[PDB]
């Protein structure tokens, strides 16, 4: 037989050869909505994952949280104290792989030392605040003695604990705040141990402090023991978090959320996966299929199409 | 009536096998960089492109040898309809 | 009698052709950690897992074009000979 | 006469399909160390010998088949002029 | 038909397989010479791009040049104060990618120091000398004050500043130098912090000294700020470079030079780009084919010979 | 022809076609034991390569030998002063190349410092000892002295030196074992330089005792000079090894030996390298067949099998 209009297609033995029928295989683009089935979608407006750790004042709602896959928002920002994450990528994926946010509070004994320290850059409310997950530690009356916790793991599990070193501004500050002239931290297990001593210096003024925190993280695995050492500049943590394995992590978003039952999210929304490849992007999430750079991948399903 | 149903078959296992999913991903190296942090930043973009550039080269090749079959098979059967017609 | 020869030759010279050493290694990259290091691991794993996928694949084709080949080969002599013997 | 020019036409085609630039770089990883630097070598070292040799075999499959292919017009062919003069 | 000599080709199917003509699609060896058209070709005999950069007196012909492949012969050689490139490959690959020499002079105020330090390890003719582009920054009679130096951005483009740190070889010599007794010199931006202090102590004695200098770089986009601050050891810049994106790079060759017009450049000369692969080099640039390993890549161009 | 029992293959065609025929060139299994023809098979039954080359007591039988492939026991363990290996996967690979344990004496010179120091957490028999091819450096009296010393290359090849930095567990330690508050130890070479400095603090009481020692190694080209300059914590070698170029490597594994001949090594066994593809496992030694992740490649061997 023979068809008035065929369609052209490419071949190695002619550049544009003409058959009956075609096919499409390749998805062309999506809907533009992500939607949140069978997959536990949560969704990270205003503050990005780290945040939802510290505990910002402005996301104290997301507490105790589990999701399959977190979305960041352009629009995402701190409203808190200043900080840097030294490797902040390796963390970011690391709490990405997790998945939850059991944070299991522990009973820390610190000597000598005022704790729940506060600044008006932080204000949860109508006062001054701090992080949630955080304690800041400072001198009690005239001096800052040094300090040694130590805690056990007898679960079957990981922990993960939080903490951070501050920097201030000036010498004087940090002799107002620890009688310490200078200050070190030191954190170890029995097979990892690192210190960190605060620099002194002036940082660009960010809402109206130069002054600033470095965060750092420690896992302890089941037998180990996690021993603190300090002698001024230190973030204690109030507890910490259980280690879990499964399939989960994160992508920047800013589509809206629907109702759709779909395996496979995109950043610019969900595409079916009833096709072996697609161009709308690389960067995928759960069953999805291979990508590529060509967008026209036609598949002759008819004969030569010979007209009369 | 044999043609079209044979026909029918070829392309219908060729797509229920083309279709299969072989790839399984859960987290993946950061293709995106927001500054320049040295050479960890060549290696990895570079790892990254080669990577699409094979994969997209495996597609063409997919495709390109299926077409091929179809051809050979749809040409083949039809010299052959041409000469028990011209007999 | 011929065609028996004829696909033995096929098949052998098919066997001591893709049987050939292609590869020579001596020390690679570290395929098992036995911490958390960081953007290194990743690293390392990724580009080891993209080539053990990326062999495996070439190994797929390799052996589905052969086979492939010697199916033409098999039942286009059938062909030829269920024409010849029905005359 | 009409074998002539259509097997011309074949390679012709082969050709100026074959000889497409697809790859285009302006500054590469490093493929030269004057001294021991550590892991960052093995990665570098690493991926761009696997580069160099999935490139090698891919060219290799690609000669591979479009020879097939040319055998099997032209050994097609040579059985039909066969035929058609031992009539 | 028939000829009595065929060509032998590789096949899937018989190792040899004898055909009436076949073609050598391989490119099989190269000129020799290199040549410069359409491309533009400087050719940097004795120095490289970061002495090109410094400024050295042995090249101040290279001066506000333009280029689309710089070369590197191996008899290039340095002639002025010994120095380091922290992370060299980088810098030079950032520098080789932009393609121009426009050097834009900027006023500065170097309060209560001394500048424009030279040594006799650099002589720029029959005196002692230093680097163009740079300033050493020395003490005025009894003291070496802090600089607290800034310079913004009002144009739409990037900015490159070059500067240096002077490690001493005996703590006498720093004294002496700089009354300070340890240095420390601040680089910033908006987004952009280092801080680097001297090291003194005994290098290998090259050209007759052991001081050194380490060198760094720094990016400034449009509206960022940059401010230097330092109490000791620190050369400066004479202003910045302009940024731009374009198809520059590298290639380290000895090939001389010639008039052809070609495309394709190769570090062992020119090669026409006429054909779809060549196994003369994997070092390429322009418009140059695949590389390959295998340089007997015959195409059977006939039917397959079967002599009377 | 035909048979009443044909086998199955996967094609592209349809998924399971039946010939006549099969054959199976994957590899399935090891026979479980490795072997040590023609290879240099060398057991580290409780002791791994890098404590083979600091002498531990337990292991002083493996001297001055050579191997081809080093096994590496999952029992294997240390019996010695506690120590880190800074980048230790770069010096096993590094010293894994080599194959040889050809150690040279060289005679140090130590002026005013007392050598051969041991601890009771090394005992090498009855008494208190140490590593063998170290040196531990300790005060002399009422002093340790600043130590300079210098070593040439005459011959033709590689050296490479091994030391250590001793890190105390308390200041008063350090202070009664060397006489300076703070350690510094240089190593140069004409082109590589390093300085470490102790860091007095506590670690994980692992064997009874806090301090701890870092390893270094260094390579030594012809024509070139080894200086090393000490004030305190320095472990000095007692000689150099010479560097060689073949095919060494290693292999963790727990297999028994046997008396086959083979060139496939691998951690479950030995297999015959006969076929093309092999599942086995992907890490090998010697002439090995390509990894695949299929262990069911079926090749065709017959024709079709259409029975009566
Ligand atoms: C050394 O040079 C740097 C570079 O400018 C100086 O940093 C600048 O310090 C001033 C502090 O007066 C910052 O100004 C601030 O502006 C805000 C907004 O009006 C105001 O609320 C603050 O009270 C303050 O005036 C200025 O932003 C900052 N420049 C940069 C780069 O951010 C630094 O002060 C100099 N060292 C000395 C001697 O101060
Ligand atoms: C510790 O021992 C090493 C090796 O002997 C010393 O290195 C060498 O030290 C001498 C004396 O400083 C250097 O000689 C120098 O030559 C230059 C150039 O002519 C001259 O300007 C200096 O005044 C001196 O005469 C020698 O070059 C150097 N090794 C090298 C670079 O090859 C090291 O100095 C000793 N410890 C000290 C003193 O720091
Ligand atoms: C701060 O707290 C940590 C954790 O409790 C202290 O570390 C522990 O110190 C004790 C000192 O007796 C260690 O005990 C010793 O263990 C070694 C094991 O080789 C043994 O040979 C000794 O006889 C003794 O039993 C203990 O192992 C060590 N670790 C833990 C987890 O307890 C640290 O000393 C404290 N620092 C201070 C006092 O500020
Ligand atoms: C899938 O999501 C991505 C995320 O933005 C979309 O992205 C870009 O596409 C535009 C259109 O040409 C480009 O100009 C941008 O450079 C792309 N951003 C990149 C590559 O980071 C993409 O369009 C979406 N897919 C479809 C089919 O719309
Ligand atoms: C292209 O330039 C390269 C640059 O030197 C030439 O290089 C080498 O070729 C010789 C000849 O066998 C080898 O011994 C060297 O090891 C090669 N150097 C390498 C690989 O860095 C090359 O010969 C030139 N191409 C041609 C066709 O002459
Ligand atoms: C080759 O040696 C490896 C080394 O252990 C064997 O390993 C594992 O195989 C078991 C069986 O399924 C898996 O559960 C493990 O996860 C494997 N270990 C890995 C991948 O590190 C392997 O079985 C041996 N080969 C054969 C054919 O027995
Ligand atoms: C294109 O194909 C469609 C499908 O049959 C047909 O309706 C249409 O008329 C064709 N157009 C031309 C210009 O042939
Ligand atoms: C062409 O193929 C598609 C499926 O690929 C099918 O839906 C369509 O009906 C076919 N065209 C005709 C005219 O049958
Ligand atoms: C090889 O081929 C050339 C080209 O026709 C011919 O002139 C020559 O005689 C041949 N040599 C042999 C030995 O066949
Ligand atoms: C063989 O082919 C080449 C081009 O590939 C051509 O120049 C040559 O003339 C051909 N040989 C003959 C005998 O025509
Ligand atoms: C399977 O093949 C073997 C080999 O000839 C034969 O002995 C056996 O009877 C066959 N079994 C069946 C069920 O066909
Ligand atoms: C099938 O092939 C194998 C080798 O692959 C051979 O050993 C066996 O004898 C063959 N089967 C028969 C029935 O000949």
């Amino acid at each position: 037989h023979a068809v008035p209009n065929g369609t052209l297609v490419k071949t190695i033995t002619d550049d544009q050869i003409e058959v009956t029928n075609a096919t499409e295989l390749v998805q062309s683009s999506s809907t533009g909505k992500i939607c949140n089935n069978p997959h536990r979608i949560l969704d990270g407006i205003d503050c990005t994952l780290i945040d939802a750790l510290l505990g910002d004042p402005h996301c104290d709602v997301f507490q105790n949280e589990t999701w399959d896959l977190f979305v960041e928002r352009s629009k995402a920002f701190s409203n808190c104290y200043p900080y840097d994450v030294p490797d902040y990528a390796s963390l970011r994926s690391l709490v990405a792989s997790s998945g939850t946010l059991e944070f299991i509070t522990e009973g820390f004994t610190w000597t000598g030392v005022t704790q729940n320290g506060g600044s008006n850059a932080c204000k949860r409310g109508p006062g001054s605040g701090f992080f949630s997950r955080l304690n800041w530690l400072t001198k009690s009356g005239s001096t800052y003695p040094v300090l040694n916790v130590t805690m056990p793991n007898n679960d079957n599990f990981d922990k993960l604990y939080i903490w951070g070193i501050h920097h201030p501004s000036t010498n004087q500050e940090q002799t107002s705040l620890y009688v310490q002239a200078s200050g070190r931290v030191t954190v170890s297990t029995r097979r990892s141990q690192q210190t960190i001593i605060p620099n002194i210096g002036s940082r660009p003024w960010v809402r109206g402090l130069s002054s600033r925190i470095s965060i750092y993280w420690t896992i302890v695995k089941p037998g180990d023991v996690l021993v603190i050492n300090s002698n001024g500049n230190l973030i204690a943590p109030r507890g910490y978090f259980k280690m879990r394995t499964g399939k989960s992590s994160i992508m920047r978003s800013d589509a809206p959320i629907d109702t759709c039952i779909s395996e496979c999210i995109t950043p610019n929304g969900s595409i079916p996966n009833d096709k072996p490849f697609q161009n709308v992007n690389k960067i995928t999430y759960g069953a999805c299929p291979k990508y590529v750079k060509q967008n026209t991948l036609k598949l002759a399903t008819g004969m030569r199409n010979v007209p009369e | 009536l044999k043609s079209t149903q044979a026909a029918i078959d070829q392309i219908n296992g060729k797509l229920n096998r083309v279709i299969e999913k072989t790839n399984e991903k859960f987290h993946q190296i950061e293709k995106e960089f927001s500054e320049v942090e040295g050479r960890i930043q060549d290696l990895e973009k570079y790892v990254e492109d080669t990577k699409i550039d094979l994969w997209s080269y495996n597609a063409e090749l997919l495709v390109a040898l299926e077409n091929q079959h179809t051809i050979d098979l749809t040409d083949s059967e039809m010299n052959k309809l041409f000469e028990k017609t011209r007999r």
